[PDB]
């Protein structure tokens, strides 16, 4: 279905997003310290799926200034 | 992992 489901709440198309291999949401790859497509491993489930350490706050920092000055 | 990501590019 194409939806978008982030650890930052804002959950737009910032132009880089991962697909969970469960739940088939998105992510946007930059929230979970994914970089660039190197960094992306063969598996990759969500938080939701997998709960993991990642940094939430900063994860909605990043998005909320990729929308503020948009 | 399975991905989407855009490139934004002027010429
Ligand atoms: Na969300
Ligand atoms: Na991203
Ligand atoms: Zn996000
Ligand atoms: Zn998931």
């Amino acid at each position: 279905m194409g939806i978008i489901t982030c650890i930052c709440d804002l959950n737009d198309d910032d132009g880089f997003t991962i697909q969970c291999d469960h739940c088939n949401r998105w992510q946007h790859a930059i929230c979970y310290g994914i970089k660039d497509i190197g960094m992306a491993p063969d598996d990759y489930l969500c938080n939701s799926c997998d709960p993991r350490e990642v940094d939430i706050n900063l994860a909605r920092k990043i998005q909320q200034e990729r929308i503020n000055v948009k | 992992a399975r991905t989407k990501q855009t490139a934004r590019k002027s010429t």
